[PDB]
RNA sequence: GUUCCGAAGGGACGGGCGAUGGCCUCCGUUGCCCUCAGCCGAUCGAAAGGGAGUCGGGUUCAGAUCCCCGAAUCCGGAGUG
RNA sequence: ACCCGGUGAGGCGGGGGGGCGAGCCGGGCUCUCGCUUCUGGCGCCAAGCGCCCGGCCGGCCGGGCGCGACCCGCUCCGGGG
């Protein structure tokens, strides 16, 4: 299964191609508004494990917090 | 202790200005492909007085040149403008008073009125009645000019940034003594409440 | 009469017969046709002027 | 011959003249916030250095050879559902009264299939949304030793099957007439892929300036050859 | 296309009409305020009397919901006679005392006999 | 915070298409498409500011530019005008 | 990346093409420019050219597309960083 491999990409995070990923995703985060519906999962397989399904009824929310 | 007066007046409940009765914002034009590259006409309708200010404000109308209407604004008057005048606006306007162009064309020994500190401001610099800024030298490469302020102080400007020619009218108010309380008391009743100080 | 008013009045008894009438005055009218004309036909005069120049040169 | 009350008026576009015409203005709108937001993700994509990783998804298959991989693929379409219920039916009456192979979807079983090394060729969809969900799969299809190509298009993709979207299909299982067209591209895709991995590792991407600024410099460095 | 316009502005889109699969209530409420409820009682004061041999009119006390064309509409139902005009006002007890004048060729003194106050 | 980081318009002369009623004339209701379209920001804020158009005589116990009589006037509407 | 200013985010960068200069044997090269300055007037909703098409009877009536108004581009233009 494709999850495990993807489980150890994100576990590798200060590689160069995680932190790529991290550094265009957040800048496009922070670019769109603080509280929306994202389509999708970002993190699929960390979903799946946290108790989300693909079916109808699940939604996601990609939300943004002030540090400090 | 209590807060103190010049403590309390940054909390705007009655040290606002008093903005009901002025004209409008003294702003130059918008700058677009016109004034960058040719330059438009306008004439002169008006002369008036706003309150607050010692200068008088020149209402100005231009014509769109990408629709049908005419736009109306106000400059700081130069001194000696009138009604019925044309004033030019852009890159390669002759150099006389009214006009407006960029700094970086007009020869040094310059003297300038409603001077712009950044490009596309509209007008910062210089814009108080009798007061204006000399063109010092200038520097192609780089594209930058040197300008001394009304204060002594030298500048390095972008040299892309418009300006007015000659000094900005009403000049000399400072000179007349005010005689008596009344007089200071109407001159700041015009502007903001901070007029009767106590030691 | 006061702004309001000026509906209920008829047409003629609101301008008058004549370029602009009952929005700006005989004089300055008369001023601006002659300007017009006047304006017209110096900048008549300049291309034609312009095109000497152009055919000298 | 024709009507002299014809005459041509000339309107000229000069500084202050007269008003301009109403011509295009494509390119100095004001978008809204998406627009503006996923072209200059593009542009970002195109300015910073991407990894060899996420480059590798760049470099696709062509279409003259992409048209016979769809083509042959087409053959061994997963059946409709429809046509899975006349199936059923049929089989009930035969009943009452062999497995065809066929493309395997899913980035799931394509990989347990090519770890159990059950695959003949992959096929990736060049342009996954999270691309990590695949950015794996070359490396591990290089070392199992099964050819992949990688395919403009996910939807395209996902066309084989029945469904909107599929990542990637594998080939596992063919036919006999099918075989020698199976050879040809699989050598195709491997000199293609399999043999260039070294330098495909080793290819960065991105790190190109705008245009005005390259403009700039080849202007600068054009006056300083000249002196 | 092309774009002569350098603002870009929400496109028109199509809004359906409501095609509701069932009414949200069942049925119409009935309505209350009819020409019965709708005019109570006549005053029967020395006023009343007065404007009614003068005037020709006839004095009616209502509820404070009604028009005075809800009002006349209803006193030419109940008592089928033409109505000239209604004048209105809000008692400081609280109803609505209306003054109902009637079209000239009824007589407001035969129409109150017919009605029962005199 | 009140135009500031919004895809902020549900309007319109007209043209075309589609249906309808009325002596299917001509128009209207519309439904779709083409074309035209800055607003300074929803909304609240004055019984002394802005704001069309009513006056005279008589009448009660207590109401009158309000009721009765007589003279007016404004606004809106009106297929067939 | 991030920050500031302006606008109804209206003509930005290259390339072409054309005119005026300078100098070299009708030629290319470098540079430059592209139309508004005597007057308190007007200026939009294309003329013109070219290529198609339709309806009625060569004529009448009614449409479409392009040049006029150059092309290609990845950051709305500038200033910081
Ligand atoms: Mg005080
Ligand atoms: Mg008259
Ligand atoms: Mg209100
Ligand atoms: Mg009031």
């Amino acid at each position: 299964g494709a999850y495990k491999y993807i489980q150890e990409l994100w576990r590798k995070k200060q590689s160069d191609v995680m932190r790529f990923l991290l550094r265009v995703r957040c800048w496009q985060y922070r670019q769109l508004s603080a509280l929306h519906r994202a389509p999708r999962p970002t993190r699929p397989d960390k979903a799946r494990r946290l108790g989300y399904k693909a079916k109808q009824g699940y939604v996601i929310y990609r939300i943004r917090v002030r540090r400090g | 202790g209590r807060v103190i007066r010049g403590q309390r007046k940054g909390a705007g409940s009655v040290f606002r200005a008093h903005v009901k009765h002025r004209k409008g914002a003294a702003r130059l034009r918008a700058v677009d492909f016109a004034e960058r590259h040719g330059y438009i006409k306008g004439i002169v309708k008006d002369i008036i007085h706003d309150p607050g200010r010692g200068a008088p404000l020149a209402k100005v109308v231009f014509r769109d040149p990408y629709r049908f209407k005419k736009r109306t604004e106000l400059f700081i008057a130069a001194e000696g403008i009138h009604t019925g005048q044309f004033v030019y606006c852009g890159k390669k306007a002759q150099l006389n008073i009214g006009n407006v162009l960029p700094v970086g064309t007009m020869p040094e020994g310059t003297i300038v009125c409603c001077l712009e500190e950044k490009p596309g401001d509209r007008g910062k610099l210089a814009r108080a009645s009798g007061n204006y800024a000399t063109v010092i030298s200038h520097n192609p490469e780089t594209k930058k000019t040197r300008v001394k302020l009304p204060s002594g102080s030298k500048k390095v400007i972008s040299s892309a940034n418009r300006a007015v020619v000659g000094v900005v009218a009403g000049g000399g108010r400072i000179d007349k003594p005010i005689l008596k309380a009344g007089r200071a008391y109407h001159k700041y009743k015009a502007k903001r409440n901070c007029w009767p100080r106590v030691r | 009469v006061r702004p309001k008013v000026l509906m209920r009045l008829s047409k003629t008894k609101k301008h008058v017969s004549r370029a602009y009438g009952g929005s700006m005055c005989a004089k300055c009218v008369r001023d601006r046709i002659k300007r017009a004309f006047l304006i017209e036909e110096q900048k008549i005069v300049v291309k034609v002027l312009k095109a000497q120049a152009q055919s000298q040169k | 011959v024709v009507n002299p009350l014809f005459e041509k008026r000339p309107k000229n576009f000069g500084i202050g003249q007269d008003i301009q015409p109403k011509r295009d203005l494509t390119r100095f709108v004001k978008w809204p916030r998406y627009i503006r937001l996923q072209r200059q993700r593009a542009i970002l994509y195109k300015r910073l250095k991407v990894p060899p990783a996420i480059n590798q998804f760049t470099q696709v298959l062509d279409r003259q050879t992409a048209t016979q991989l769809l083509k042959l693929a087409h053959k061994y379409r997963p059946e409709t559902k429809q046509e899975k219920k006349q199936r059923l039916l049929a089989r009930a009456e035969k009943k009452a009264a062999k497995r065809p192979p066929v493309l395997r979807a899913g980035v799931n079983t394509v990989t347990t299939l090519v770890e159990n090394k059950k695959a003949q060729l992959v096929v990736i969809a060049h342009d996954v949304d999270p691309i990590e969900l695949v950015v794996f799969l070359p490396a591990l299809c290089r070392k199992m030793g099964v050819p992949y190509c990688i395919l403009k298009g996910k939807a395209r993709l996902g066309r084989l099957v029945h469904r909107k979207t599929c990542t990637t299909v594998a080939f596992t299982q063919v036919n006999s007439e099918d075989k020698g067209a199976l050879a040809k591209l699989v050598e195709a895709i491997r000199t293609n892929y399999n043999d260039r991995y070294d330098e495909i590792r080793r290819h960065w991407g991105g790190n190109v300036l705008g245009p005005k600024s390259v403009a700039r410099i080849a202007k600068l460095e054009k006056a300083k050859a000249k002196e | 296309k092309i774009r002569t316009s350098p603002t870009f502005r929400r496109p028109k889109t199509l809004r359906l009409r409501r095609q509701p699969k069932y009414p949200r209530k069942s049925a119409p409420r009935r309505n209350k305020l009819d020409h019965y409820a709708i005019i109570k009682f006549p005053l029967t004061t020395e006023s009343a009397m007065k404007k009614i041999e003068d005037n020709n009119t006839l004095v009616f006390i209502v509820d404070v919901k009604a028009n005075k064309h809800q009002i006349k509409q209803a006193v030419k139902k109940l008592y089928d006679i033409d109505v000239a005009k209604v004048n209105t006002l809000i008692r400081p007890d609280g109803e609505k005392k209306a003054y109902v004048r009637l079209a000239p060729d009824y007589d407001a003194l035969d129409v109150a006999n017919k009605i029962g106050i005199i």
